[PDB]
């Protein structure tokens, strides 16, 4: 059962993590995380921090199970304690669209240059 | 301009998925110095979007047989699929599920210890004469995640090499004989040929030609463009099943136990069209039927929204209660996609792709075929499994929890064939050293490309021209026109113009080489579907109503005249794809009717389709 215990990389740029962590949010297993990162990787991920993309890389790559991550965001299953964290809190801020945006289909990679 | 790393390993698995990871897995444990290159982290594979189970007729609940299993998906095929793989993936399905659960997947077990098993739609015993059966083996609600999470677990254990988030770019074949695969790392930028002497293709669907999926943006049919590149032939394209009730839009997959609990699929005009179309089943009826239903509704003028396009899946007239706890999920999902309160508002639904029966065609043991002067022959060295592969065990129309079992028999099946044929160790083949070159030259133009049409824009034209002519509602003039505006888009290919210029984590030339492996199943999947004039299956025509097999089966057999193979229908289509003209070719090749041994399991005549 055990799989590699996940570890924090701080070998990479700012701009390289970034990048990684765009193409690590664009590509899931089902399409609800699909929808929900691709589209809050477009609002946060060009002006996060690296405390909050290292937060943020955790989040979205440490857990194995996608349903996971989309449980906790939709507050329908109790997230653990070392997820609970700001950029958690970004999540389930940005899943319960206030604005009322589009969360249809994945943002297109045009905003970026 | 392009450094290449190679790689020399004994087998390539291309894809981590349940099918994937199951050969990389089985090859490992063999013996082999096996490579597993996969775009994802194995765990971000579709497979785990799977929270159903996996069919075997175990016989933990009642008395059941794996012919009648057997039987079940012969019908289900629409006597299009082959019933030697059929027998293999039934037959071995009692087996593989035991070897899971002793790899170590949590079965939702019963009192008595026995693993439990849940009646999924479709199943019978007896050979279809009554009783409803319960093969539906499953792990809670994480059946997927729960089959990647041990097959990986344990293909670690035996040292799998695992080149995680490469994108395969094409195969290495000389002389008609694969071996390997030429792949781009994603991280930094640089080519590698990972050498081999067996290549598994197992990369899944390619639902993301069309502009409503519920798969996610990754199955781009990556595999089935690599068979195409290498000038092998695709199986069965056109074969495309749809869900009937997904969020209009994004594509997510409303379950139907939505519809089981009390919703309702209301028109731009309140009425309950279902007790129209089926006044036995409602709008609980067959998926095929409750598809072809709101397609016909749509069509006829009765369309919902601001662009009349999708119909009303309505929850509220149930109480608040049992939305939240009979329905789970439900209300989360229509509200963060949709914008929905299921309590006062209904639920904006259309038919969405969800499982494609074609891709590569194999035979039961999992080897890449090729159709030579109408005559079937290996491809050494190339291999195929899952989704992305045409065995084929669901012919015209797939089974539920059937797909989880596809990816396990013929995932090991896969393994097998290679250890029975092959040693650990053997001679890694030989290549030229400027193979690939073509697949570097394509990648690096896709990089500086500088035209008229942005890659998303091109995009959502194939997807939109997809989704309105070759969709559910498949006519003659519809599907012609199709046929010349993918055409017209796969000639914009060479108009690209992409942005990222560097090699660091380029996602716009992933997405890009994903572009070009979509047009490539688009041209094959609405060429086929053109062609096609008959309905079987998920295939239904209004202008070829009724299923054209050799034979009248609506008749005594004996008393007619058997149709040559050139008038009638029951046959696999193979299309091939000239990449530098775009210029479709059709060919054909019988069903496989007989079985593995008619002594141990008898060859299931057709018979008309019984909905
Ligand atoms: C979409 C779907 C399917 C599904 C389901 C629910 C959803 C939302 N529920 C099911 C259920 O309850 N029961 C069942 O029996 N089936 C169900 N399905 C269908 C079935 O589970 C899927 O069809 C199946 O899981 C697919 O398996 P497969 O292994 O063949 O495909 P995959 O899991 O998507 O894996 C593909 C892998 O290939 C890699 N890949 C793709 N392209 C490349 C390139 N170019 N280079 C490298 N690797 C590549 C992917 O990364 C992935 O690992
Ligand atoms: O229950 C669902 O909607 C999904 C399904 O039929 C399957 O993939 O087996
Ligand atoms: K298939």
């Amino acid at each position: 059962i055990p799989l590699p215990p996940w570890q924090e990389r701080t070998d990479e740029s700012i701009e390289t993590k970034r990048a990684r962590l765009l193409y690590e949010s664009r590509k899931r297993g089902m399409l609800e995380n699909c929808i929900l990162l691709s589209l809050f990787a477009k609002e946060h991920l060009q002006h996060m921090t690296e405390k909050q993309l290292n937060l943020y890389d955790r989040l979205i790559n440490e857990p194995s199970n996608d349903w996971d991550i989309y449980y906790w965001a939709t507050e329908a299953k109790p997230a653990p304690e070392i997820f609970e964290n700001e950029v958690m809190a970004l999540l389930r801020d940005f899943a319960k669209n206030k604005n009322k945006e589009q969360r249809l289909r994945a943002p297109d990679l045009e905003y970026l240059f | 301009q392009y450094p290449v790393v190679d790689h020399e390993f004994d087998a390539v698995v291309v894809g981590a998925g349940g099918a994937g990871l199951r050969a990389a897995f089985g090859l490992s444990e063999a013996g082999f110095n096996t490579a597993c290159v996969t775009k994802l982290f194995p765990t971000r594979s579709h497979t785990v979007a799977a929270q159903g189970g996996i069919n075997a007729a175990l016989g933990n609940m009642e008395e059941d047989n794996w012919r009648w299993h057997f039987y079940d998906t012969v019908k289900g095929s629409d006597w299009l699929g082959d019933q030697d793989a059929i027998h293999y993936m039934t037959e071995q399905a009692p087996a593989a599920v035991v070897e899971l659960e002793n790899y170590g997947m949590p079965f939702s077990r019963t009192e008595d210890g026995k693993i439990y098993q849940r009646a999924f739609g479709g199943q019978s015993l007896k050979f279809g004469k009554g009783g409803q059966a319960h093969r539906c083996c499953c792990v809670a609600d994480r059946t997927g995640h729960s089959l990647l999470h041990t097959l990986y677990g344990r293909s670690l254990r035996y040292d799998t090499s695992y080149f995680v988030e490469y994108f395969a770019l094409d195969l290495l074949m000389e002389n008609g004989e694969c071996r390997g695969v030429i792949a781009l790392c994603i991280e930094d930028g640089s080519i590698h040929r990972i050498r081999a002497k067996n290549t598994v293709v197992a990369t899944g669907g390619y639902g993301r030609t069309y502009f409503s999926c519920t798969s996610a943006h990754t199955s781009t049919g990556d595999g089935t463009a690599m068979i195409t590149r290498a000038g092998l032939p695709c199986q069965d394209l056109e074969f495309v099943q749809f869900h009937p009730t997904g969020i209009y839009g994004a594509g997510c997959l409303i379950t139907e136990g939505c519809r089981g609990e009390g919703g309702i699929l209301i028109n731009s005009q309140g009425e309950r069209f279902m007790e129209r179309y089926a006044p036995v089943a409602k709008d609980l009826a067959s998926r095929d039927v409750v598809s072809r239903s709101m397609t016909l509704e749509i069509r006829e003028g009765r369309g919902c929204g601001p662009e009349k396009d999708h119909v009303y899946l309505q929850l509220h007239h149930l109480p608040p209660e049992q939305l939240a706890t009979r329905l789970p999920g439900i209300s989360e999902t229509a509200m963060i996609f949709a914008g929905v309160d299921v309590t006062k508002e209904p639920i904006p639904v259309l038919p969405t792709v969800h499982y494609n029966m074609g891709g590569i065609p194999t035979n039961y043991k999992g080897q890449v075929l090729r159709h030579v002067n109408g005559q079937d022959q290996i491809v050494p060295g190339l291999y195929a499994c899952g989704e992305a592969a045409c065995a084929s065990v669901h012919g015209a129309n797939r089974l539920g929890a059937n797909s989880l079992l596809d990816l396990v028999v013929f995932g090991r099946a896969c393994a097998l064939s290679i250890e029975e044929s092959c040693r650990p160790g053997d001679k890694v083949p030989p290549i030229k050293p400027n193979a690939g070159e073509e697949s570097v030259m394509n990648l690096d133009k896709l990089r500086f490309a500088d035209g008229s049409i942005r890659t998303s824009e091109l995009r959502l034209s194939m997807q939109k021209s997809m989704q309105n002519h070759a969709a559910v509602f498949r006519v003659g003039s519809v599907l012609q026109e199709g046929c010349g505006k993918i055409s017209k888009l796969y000639g914009d290919l060479k108009h690209l113009k992409t942005f990222d210029r560097g090699m660091v984590w380029n996602t716009d030339l992933v997405e890009t080489l994903e572009l070009q492996n979509l047009m490539l199943c688009a041209l094959q999947t609405i060429y086929g579907a053109e062609a096609r004039k008959e309905s079987r299956g998920a295939h239904a025509r209004e202008d070829y109503k009724v299923r054209i097999d050799e034979y009248d089966y609506s008749k005594p057999i004996q008393g007619q005249q058997k149709k040559p193979f050139e008038e009638h229908w029951r046959k696999h289509t193979l299309s091939y794809v000239d990449v530098g003209t775009g210029k479709v070719t059709l060919e054909y090749r019988p069903v496989i009717d007989k079985t593995l041994n008619e002594a141990d399991c008898a060859t299931v005549p057709p018979a008309i389709r019984s909905y």
